[PDB]
């Protein structure tokens, strides 16, 4: 879009006085140009302007016609805004004027500019400044003009700036006007800087005399700049630009140039002597001298110093270097004082600029500066401290600037040590080693290592540790670390390739490169876990393939081999090879690399491989194969026939994907495919009309057929009862088709049009998608219907549309809470296609389609309003029937939904829209008054629950409607109405007293408040601040008798405050926040008054919300510390409420400070920050915390303390591993107090102190700390024993030892000596574990320490003495003796567990080379001793038997079958019984089943009966374990002898019934997992047996279990069932039923494959005759015969079963012999058809919308019965019932 | 989940009702209970379950108490007040002179913040108050069910609870969110200390109020 050129009216005659009818002169061209509208031919004539002037280079004196022509050109140019490209157009044109005409144009354009400069309108100043700006850039016409008018332009700039400042200070209160004025100031300052920089007049002195007008204007400008810099109520951009300008002018205006660096230096140091500066400087820059300038002023001045001075070439010399160092010093001083967020961002930018300037200076500097700027200097140390403190700042700009600073620091050091011999500098090596000590979750580690890699080369980092690539790849399974790891790895291998192609110049280097970077990648791709695979494919693999595409050939050859060897074995590496190959090929094709070969290759992909990938079990493989087919580098490449067939195959099965991400990726790739079809069809058409390949008309026909069949599939996927994912996918892909093929409607040819394929019935189904319970489906259907052409009344007659309108009106008043959504969508559809009935024209009094949709909206809204008014009146009469018959919220919802679609800002019938809005507000208030008393209070054939539903839904709808109406930009909304709306929101949301109307009103109020901010009326935009003040002074004198409630976290007051604070412009000014936080922090402070509790309570309730709101975000940081103090000081208050509020606020503060949790469980170090970062961000907490800690420590000895919160904070701070300098704030002082906190008489405090002490101790100091901590324990003969002190000391040493063990485990070899010292110290005080110690808690902790020591000693190989001491501990324990007194002594179970762990450790130690034996541990009377022993035995057996690992049971557990067999019958503790059964399952039945006869007096058969009885009765994990055991026993019986099949028959039937039982619900997921595992293990025996052992009913029952679990709602069961299906299809007699043998497949196709295998077996067993009745009974669904499921569709099973039955009967021609067997089926099916006709008859009109659930279930049953009729009719060729039902229905 | 629906579909005031029922069929809480106390029932779903399973006989007496107000039920007496306050404890115990309650349930929880240590602290306070009420009311061998927050360290709570009860079990029903760390301690067989009144008490009561071991401390070397 362009703006039409305009001209001055009185110029017309002026240009008419020189025009000519013939049109020879330029004047006629001007006439032709000005009288136009298109801004395109004007441009052409503008070019031809130049030749017209060129063709008159003979006169020698400018023609007056040409004079007036150029004058009018100048006037037009100066009247053109900068948004118009024509302005630059004629600028460029006049740039090429002939040299003869220059002087007159100069003079006259000068005159025009001069008279422009004399304007005095304040708001016209911006245009003049923009004109001056334009005359500078590449416009030779204006450059000379302004060069001739320096005095005038400078005077204009000065006066304009002064006047704008005055107006801004006068227009206080309105912030839009102020914003415009600030922008004008900014453009003025920038233009002034441009002028000074870019005018060839300021060079030389030539004007520095005091009398020069230029000099005086410059001094005035400098004074204005200083005044605006020192100001603080302006935008910070203005002040920063002012500082730049100040430095530029000082540099320009100062005659003794060599003294400029010194003078500026003093100005920065605030040490300027007022008696030595020149007089003009003192006059203009009085603020700069004589002190007292803000910190922002100094910040911006040093910014300007760095930016606007010549640092290169050493022009400023030694004084320049001194200025550089002084600026660094000033910046570092400011860094510690600045706390405003925006000022911190500015300081980061300025520090990065300082590094740039240091680079430039250092390139030619003096040797003295080298010493002061090298990497070991103090300045660089401070810079590194800044970087380490700030790389993880919340603000993104901060972090980016820190990255720049770090890179520049390394460059500075390189420049300083250019006298280098060998590449690896000691500084770089030390930095690298220090960085490599950080954890891999530290995000700054990656960027810093990348910079270092580019500095010193990756070969040295690899030499330090050559497993780094693998370590980086192992974190790639965690998203939000993937980008950093990917970038680091990319930097690494780019550098490595550049290094290998160095001196060693051959071709073999690539091999090494491959084995460094590709082989680990292949291993991850084939065998990594799922998340790791997805993230590596999405983020890392494209980078590697793009950088080195010739590596693709290497990868494929490796993967293809691993594929083929798979067929040799009929391994995981051979199993993941297909997915990796598909990922590599998809990436290669999408980037156009060597794989761009016309159906994806000649031989890389085969039909079998592609079909296997497209249907694979892993979502990633399916997506990668689909992407290989769908997306290509060339956007118009032909889609081959093979790709079309594969895509149809894919669509058949992949419409029910459950992951929303997977579904979205599928839809996007399909859209890409449709775009390719559309774009290549145009190429085909072009070739066709252009009268190897296949005659493009053939390909066009193929495209048409393909698109038609795809649409057929998509519309088939909309069957009744279809899942949410399948409707979502179908509607998404249909909408994508409608959008993609809607392109060439302005064109001539289109290969496909969706509208042609839309029948009446397909339109009916699309509208019926409005009844889905999910709003996403409603939205997608609405969008698709709107995208179609000729749809409104083409597909619908008037009567049926009237029925639809009646249906929507009826849904708007239904008691079901979500029918109103359907009614709203239906009504919007009728409105936006002009399908409303004609009677609705009777509501209003009387092409622009906006006008007709507005009229329709008005009519429907008026109808709804009439109904609503009547219903509200009757509700006022009596609310019972209103809740029962006509709840009023449906109409309100429909009205709001109708309004939501309009553009409220651009209505056109305001005369009609005003009274309707008035009535709407009145009825909203009436309804709210009716239903609110029921919602604050309790209740006043209609239950109270539905009354409450009506009431709160009405509340919500009214709030949303008011929030909608607030967007009319108050006009249709008067100021009184807005005030009343705000009052309504305030009356609620502060008096609700209930959860309702807290979050209900908040959304509407937020909408109103944002609108109120953006409003230009001044009287309205002052409302939020006034409301904030009102509520604050309400808070102070709360008077607990008020309506405000303390429960529900507060009386909605936090929501009110949040909404008011939301009005503040984003990052704009945030002045309400400062006031609110000052007042709330003051209120929450300690109060002498007892009555002052409630104001202190609400504050902590409000503050909490303010500290977690996302909008306040980084603006709330400067208050955190204060808030923290409050919380902590509020934890010691005697009142309970203050402490509870303090706890909640402290939780919010912890989340705000340390961030959201990064992983579910471990929280190793993911939410901790170093002491340096924490105490740099909140430096006022270091004294406070320390002081507070000391206090509580001194309370411990001399006795609700706040020890808990202090320790909880302190536990999340650790010491920085790469602490280049010693800890400046030195967390060390905390250690003595933390230790003393361990002597608290509260268990939790002792535990917390033990946990918090760990981060504050260096690892190398842990041994000495442990020794000195142990030395404080009392010896056995001492006389002072304090149990709390001993327990705390023991907890501390236990946690310290645990931390010590988890490091220095294999890294060191010297810790053996330290461990020897530790164990000597522990042996010195072993007495606390024996029976002399009376309390069991202390014994337990000491025994835990001993056990940890045993674990350490075992893996680290004196020890003999330790072991005999441990044996002495165990032998004398109550584990052998027993507990004498029958009193529940504290700590007993914990003590028993500790003893048991130590005893088991002793037993293993003795065996591997005895105080107690496994045999007599298992006989102890304490269930927990038995449980621990059984757990140890179970893990041994599992690791030795199930997960063999080339191992066997240890020799000590060889003959335990009898023992466990006896225990199983003896045990009564369920938790141990389950473990006993698991152990029995783990052993070979051939070794313990024979012994069953005499050990427990049971034959194997009756033992099996016993196990099945257990499995039938229990309903916990023991059920699944018992089922597994019974199945194992049965399998053994069958596999040993052939005589068992006849003596286990009844047991086999009972087992089948048990499996069926365990398949059902009310059982844990483990039961169904166990069923699937059992069936998988016994497929070749009970499922695909060539000669079945069970009866046919039992075999089919097992198959039915498999099929019903394969449709389970939960993913693990489905995956396991697919594994069962793979086993079933992979058997010897079933390898031909399908083509996916030995393939793992998704559940969707697994259902079909299982049915295929079952039918093939039924034929193979030759037992089809009694089989068909059962399968047809499955088809009928005997369950009904008359919570939503996100995966299972009934009709999918019906369709697959019917299709395979047809295929079986066709290939067999089975022809049932006896009709009597099927006669029963015909009887029941005919009865069902009769009932279905009866039910469909008595169903009200438009039942698809009024009776959706009944209609849907009837339709599903009808589809079942029709499928069964189709099969029966095929078999009998009773089609009479078929015909009668077809006539009754159709 | 599914129980949020089933709470609205059925006559249950909240989903939490299904947590109580699923704890019967696995522990047989309602064996012979006649009078029961309900602590911290926000809408009253647990009170409703108890009334329908005990008060269905007719003589069942149920006392419910909460910090907020509740809609009254037939056969249940409601009390509004902080069970931490001594006055509320006294007025609760006022209902049980003579015949003691056979069952005491506590569903309370603080405003769960998300980080689990503070939740354990606050829940420990609430459980101490609930345990005080229990020991002051229910008959020996009785039942005490209490919501707990299973975090990293739960040994102390189990140790303290084991002292007063024969059996203590930790259960997570199906209705409890799998992401949530809540659980239920079911305490079977109220077995109060012999010398305990609402010797042994000097060691138990300090340890139950807090992990106070300042009863085994001595001013002379321990006897052998
Ligand atoms: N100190 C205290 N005194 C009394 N009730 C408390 C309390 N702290 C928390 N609560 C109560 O604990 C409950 C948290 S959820 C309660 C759920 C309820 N039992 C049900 O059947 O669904 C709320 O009722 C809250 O009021
Ligand atoms: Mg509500
Ligand atoms: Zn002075």
């Amino acid at each position: 879009q362009v703006a039409a050129l305009t001209i001055c009216h009185q110029d017309l005659e002026t240009l008419k006085s020189f025009a000519d009818v013939e049109g020879k002169n330029l004047a006629s061209l001007l006439l032709h140009c000005v009288q136009l509208t298109d801004g395109v031919s004007q441009i052409h004539y503008i070019k031809q302007i130049v030749p017209l002037l060129e063709k008159a280079d003979k006169n020698g004196m400018c023609d007056p016609t040409i004079q007036s022509c150029l004058d009018i050109l100048a006037g037009i140019y100066l009247s053109l805004s900068l948004k118009n490209p024509l302005k630059k157009v004629l600028a460029s044109s006049l740039n090429s004027l002939p040299d003869f005409f220059l002087p007159e144009a100069m003079h006259r354009f000068t005159s025009r500019l001069q008279e422009e400069l004399n304007t005095t309108d304040l708001y016209s100043y911006r245009k003049v400044t923009d004109n001056i700006s334009s005359c500078m850039e590449n416009f030779n016409l204006g450059r000379a003009s302004v060069n001739n008018l320096l005095k005038n332009v400078l005077h204009f700039l000065q006066k304009s700036l002064i006047e704008i400042l005055e107006e801004n200070r006068k227009c206080a209160g309105n912030h839009i006007i102020q914003t415009q004025l600030m922008n004008d100031l900014l453009v003025g300052i920038r233009v002034s800087m441009m002028l000074v920089q870019k005018v060839q007049d300021f060079q030389g002195n030539l004007w520095k005399t005091s009398d020069s007008p230029i000099w005086q204007n410059m001094c005035g400008l400098l004074s204005i700049f200083t005044k605006v810099l020192s100001d603080d109520d302006l935008l910070q951009t203005v002040q920063s630009t002012s500082g730049l300008a100040i430095i530029l002018f000082i540099k320009t205006m100062f005659h003794p140039s060599e003294k400029i660096p010194h003078l500026i230096s003093s100005v920065l140091l605030r040490s300027v002597d007022c008696t030595s500066v020149p007089e003009w400087f003192m006059s203009s820059c009085r603020s700069l001298c004589c002190g007292d300038i803000s910190q922002s002023a100094v910040l911006f001045l040093c910014q300007g110093t760095l930016a606007m001075l010549d640092w290169q070439n050493g022009s400023m010399g030694r004084s320049g270097e001194a200025l550089l160092l002084d600026t660094a010093h000033v910046l570092f001083t400011l860094s510690s004082q600045i706390k405003e967020p925006t000022l911190e961002m500015f300081l980061s930018r300025i520090l990065a600029s300082w590094t740039n300037s240091a680079i430039q200076v250092l390139e030619s500097s003096s040797p003295s500066l080298t010493d002061s700027l090298n990497g070991n200097s103090s300045i660089v140390g401070r810079l590194l401290e800044y970087v380490y403190t700030h790389w993880e700042h919340p603000l993104d700009a901060l972090r980016h600037q820190t990255k720049i600073m770090f890179k520049n620091l390394l460059q500075m050091h390189r420049l300083t040590v250019e006298g280098a011999d060998f590449v690896p500098d000691p500084f770089f090596v030390e930095l690298t080693e220090s960085l490599l000590r950080l954890e891999w979750h530290i995000k700054g580690k990656y960027t810093c290592l990348g910079c270092l890699v580019e500095c010193i080369g990756v070969e040295h980092i690899l030499a330090i540790d050559k497993t780094i690539p693998s370590q980086i790849l192992e974190v790639m399974g965690d998203q939000s670390l993937v980008p950093y790891a990917s970038d680091l790895l990319e930097t690494m291998f780019r550098n490595h390739k550049s290094h290998l192609k160095s001196q060693t110049a051959e071709s073999s280097w690539i091999d090494q490169w491959h084995e460094t970077w590709v082989s680990p990648l292949l291993f991850i791709l084939c065998e990594g876990n799922l998340d790791q695979k997805s993230y590596v494919i999405d983020y890392y693999l494209p980078k590697l393939l793009s950088y080195s595409p010739e590596s693709l050939q290497y990868m494929v050859k490796i993967l293809q081999t691993s594929i083929d060897a798979k067929t040799g074995q009929e391994s995981c590496n051979s199993r993941g090879a297909l997915g990796a190959l598909m990922a590599c090929l998809r990436i290669a094709r999408a980037h156009g690399h060597l794989q761009s070969a016309t159906d994806t290759w000649e031989n890389l992909v085969s039909d079998a491989r592609i079909k296997q990938g497209l249907i694979h079990q892993h979502c990633q493989v399916r997506i990668d194969t689909l992407g290989l087919l769908c997306e290509s580098n060339r956007s118009t490449e032909i889609v081959s026939m093979e790709e079309m067939q594969w895509i149809q195959f894919f669509i058949t099965y992949n419409l029910n994907s459950q992951s929303p991400g997977v579904r979205q990726q599928i839809c996007s790739l399909l859209k890409k495919l449709f775009c390719r079809i559309q774009e290549s069809s145009q190429v085909l058409y072009k070739l066709e009309q252009s009268k190897t390949k296949q005659h493009p008309s053939v390909s066009l026909q193929q495209y048409k057929n393909f698109m038609s069949s795809i649409c057929n599939s998509l519309f088939e996927a909309l069957f009744p009862g279809s899942s949410y994912s399948t409707r979502f996918s179908a509607l998404t892909i249909l909408g994508s088709i409608a959008e993609v093929f809607h392109v060439p409607e302005g064109r001539i040819y289109t290969v496909y049009q969706l509208s042609h394929d839309i029948d009446v019935g397909r339109f009916q189904t699309l509208m019926e998608c409005f009844t889905s319970t999910f709003e996403d489906v409603k939205i997608l259907a609405f969008d698709l219907l709107m995208k179609l052409s000729k749809t409104a009344v083409h597909f619908q007659d008037s009567g049926k549309l009237q029925g639809l309108f009646q249906a929507a009106l009826e849904l708007s008043t239904s008691t079901k809470p979500y029918d109103c959504v359907t009614a709203s969508y239906l009504l919007n559809f009728l409105i936006w296609q002009d399908a409303l009935p004609s009677s609705l024209s009777a509501y209003l009094t009387q092409d622009r389609p906006a006008a007709v949709v507005e009229r329709n909206t008005l009519m429907v809204i008026k109808c709804l309003m009439e109904n609503l008014e009547e219903e509200v009146s009757q509700a006022e009469n009596s609310l019972l029937q209103a809740a029962a018959a006509f709840p009023m919220y449906g109409r309100v919802h429909c009205i709001t939904g109708a309004l939501q679609k309009l553009s409220l800002n651009s209505l056109q019938l305001v005369s009609e829209w005003r009274p309707v809005v008035e009535k709407l507000l009145l009825m909203s208030y009436r309804l709210s008054t009716v239903v609110s008393p029921v919602i604050q209070s309790s209740s006043p054939d209609v239950t109270a629950q539905m009354v409450l539903v009506c009431c709160w839904r009405s509340m919500k709808e009214v709030a949303l409607l008011l929030g909608m109406l607030c967007q009319l930009l108050p006009g249709l909304l008067t100021v009184e109405q807005v005030k009343e709306i705000g009052d309504y929101f305030k009356q609620h949301l502060l008096q609700s007293r209930h959860r309702g109307a807290f979050e209900l009103a908040y959304t509407g109020f937020v909408k109103l408040t944002e609108v109120l901010n953006r409003c230009p009326n001044v009287s309205l935009q002052k409302l939020p601040e006034q409301w904030l003040w009102s509520v604050l002074e309400e808070i102070k004198c709360s008077d607990p008798s008020s309506k405000l409630c303390a429960t529900r976290r507060s009386a909605g007051i936090p929501f009110y405050i949040q909404a008011l604070l939301a009005s503040e412009p984003k990052k704009g000014r945030m002045d309400l926040l400062k006031i609110t936080m000052k007042e709330l922090i003051s209120l929450a402070g300690p109060t002498d008054d007892i009555q002052s509790t409630v104001p202190q309570v609400h504050a902590l309730n409000i503050l909490r919300a303010l500290f977690r709101d996302t909008r306040l975000g980084e603006n709330i940081i400067p208050y955190v510390a204060d808030g923290a103090k409050a919380a902590i000081l509020g934890f010691t208050s005697p009142v309970w409420a203050v402490r509870n509020s303090s706890t909640l606020l402290f939780s919010a503060l912890i989340t705000r400070i340390f961030g959201v949790k990064r992983a579910k469980d471990e929280h190793s170090k993911t939410n901790r920050m170093t002491g340096r970062e924490f105490f740099s961000r909140f430096p006022e907490l270091y004294p406070f915390l320390l002081k507070q800690l000391e206090t509580v420590a001194n309370t411990v000895d001399s006795d609700h303390p706040s020890m808990f919160l202090l320790l909880l904070v302190l536990e999340r701070l650790y010491a920085s591993p790469m602490d280049g300098t010693s800890s400046a704030l030195s967390m060390g002082p905390f250690v003595p107090f933390i230790m003393r906190c361990g002597h608290s008489p509260v268990y939790h405090s002792r535990e917390m102190a033990a946990r918090a002490l760990v981060p504050f101790v260096m690892i190398d100091h842990i041994p000495n700390t442990i020794r000195t901590l142990l030395s404080t324990l009392p010896s056995c003969t001492d006389q002072c024993f304090r149990q709390n002190h001993i327990h705390g000391t023991l907890l501390q040493v236990f946690h310290l030892l645990q931390a010590y063990s988890d490091s220095k485990h294999g890294t060191n070899s010297d810790f053996q000596h330290e461990l020897t010292d530790i164990t000597v110290c522990t042996k010195a005080k072993l007495w606390l574990a024996k029976r002399q110690n009376p309390c069991l808690v202390t014994r337990a902790v000491y025994i835990d320490i001993l056990f940890l020591l045993t674990c350490c000693l075992n893996r680290s190989a004196e020890s003999l003495g330790f072991w005999e001491e441990v044996r002495g501990i165990i032998s004398g324990s109550e584990l052998i003796t027993g507990f004498p007194w029958a009193f529940k002594v504290p700590g007993l179970p914990q003590y028993l567990q500790s003893l048991t762990r130590l005893a088991i450790a002793a037993v293993w130690a003795a065996a591997a080379k005895v105080p107690i034996s496994f045999s007599q541990l298992l006989e102890s009377a304490f269930p927990e001793v038995r449980s621990l022993t059984l757990e140890a035995l179970l893990e041994k057996f599992l690791a030795a038997a199930s997960g063999l690992g080339e191992k066997g049971v240890p020799p000590l557990l060889c003959n335990m079958g009898e023992k466990f067999l006896l225990l199983a019958m003896k045990e009564n503790h369920p938790e141990c019984f389950c473990k006993i059964l698991k152990i029995l399952h783990c052993m070979d039945p051939g070794e313990w089943l024979p012994q069953t006869e005499h050990c427990v007096h049971l034959t194997p058969k009756e033992f099996l009966i016993w196990t099945m009885d257990i499995a039938s009765n229990e309903r916990s994990e023991i059920q699944s374990v018992a089922l597994r055991l019974a199945s194992k026993v049965i399998s053994h019986h069958m596999q040993t002898c052939v005589e068992n099949r006849e003596l286990i028959a009844a047991e086999l039937k009972q087992w089948v019934q048990l499996v069926i039982l365990s398949c059902e619900d009310h059982l844990p997921t483990e039961s169904r997992l166990a069923v699937v595992e059992v069936l998988t293990s016994t497929t070749p025996l009970f499922l695909t047996n060539p000669h079945p052992i069970l009866e046919l009913q039992d075999t089919l029952a097992l198959w039915k279990c498999v099929l019903t679990l394969l449709q389970s709602e939960e993913q693990a069961v489905r995956d396991a069932a697919t594994e069962t299906v793979t086993t079933a299809m992979s058997q010897e007699n079933t390898c031909q039923s399908t083509e996916f043998a030995f393939c793992q497949v998704d559940a969707s196709i697994a259902l079909a494959l299982a049915l295929a295998v079952l039918c093939d077996l039924l034929q193979q067993w030759d037992q089809l005759a009694p089989g068909l009745p059962i399968l047809l009974g499955w088809l009928l669904g005997e369950s009904d015969d008359l919570e939503v499921n996100f995966w299972a569709e009934t009709l999918i099973f019906v369709k697959y079963l019917c299709k395979h039955l047809f295929c079986l009967l066709s290939k067999s021609g089975w022809r049932p012999p006896s009709p009597e067997m099927l006669c029963h089926l015909q009887r029941m099916v005919s009865e069902q058809c009769h009932l279905l006709s009866q039910f469909f008859r008595e169903l009200p009109p438009a039942a698809e919308f009024v009776k959706t659930v009944e209609f849907t279930r009837l339709r599903i049953q009808e589809e079942r019965t029709l499928a069964c009729l189709r099969l029966l009719a095929f078999l009998e060729g009773v089609l009479s019932v078929w015909d009668s039902y077809a006539e009754s229905r159709q | 989940d599914v129980y949020y629906r089933l709470a609205k579909e059925n006559g249950w005031r909240a989903r939490s009702a299904f947590k109580l029922l699923q704890l019967d069929k696995e522990f047989q809480l309602f064996q012979g209970v006649t009078r029961a106390v309900d602590l911290c029932a926000a809408p009253g779903s647990w009170s409703q379950v108890l009334s329908q399973k005990i008060g269905g006989q007719g003589s069942g007496h149920v006392v419910a108490v909460d910090l907020q107000a509740m809609a009254p039920l037939p056969g249940v007496v409601q009390i509004q007040g902080d069970i931490t306050q001594l006055s509320t404890a006294k007025e609760i115990i006022q209902h049980f002179k003579g015949c003691p309650a056979d069952l005491v349930v506590c569903d309370g929880a603080p405003d769960v913040t998300g980080l689990h240590d503070v939740d354990e602290y606050m829940q420990a306070q609430l459980l101490l108050a609930a345990l005080n009420i229990a020991t002051h009311v229910l008959k020996p061998g009785g039942c005490f069910v209490a919501k707990i927050f299973r975090g990293r360290d739960v040994t102390l709570l189990y140790s303290q609870l084991q002292v007063f009860f024969s059996s203590v079990l930790c259960a997570k029903p199906r209705s409890s969110r799998n992401s949530s760390i809540e659980a239920f301690a079911v305490c079977q067989g109220y077995d109060p200390p012999e010398g305990f009144i609402p010797g042994p008490t000097r060691i138990i009561v300090p340890f139950v109020t807090c992990g106070d071991l300042s009863s085994y401390d001595s001013d002379r070397s321990y006897p052998l």
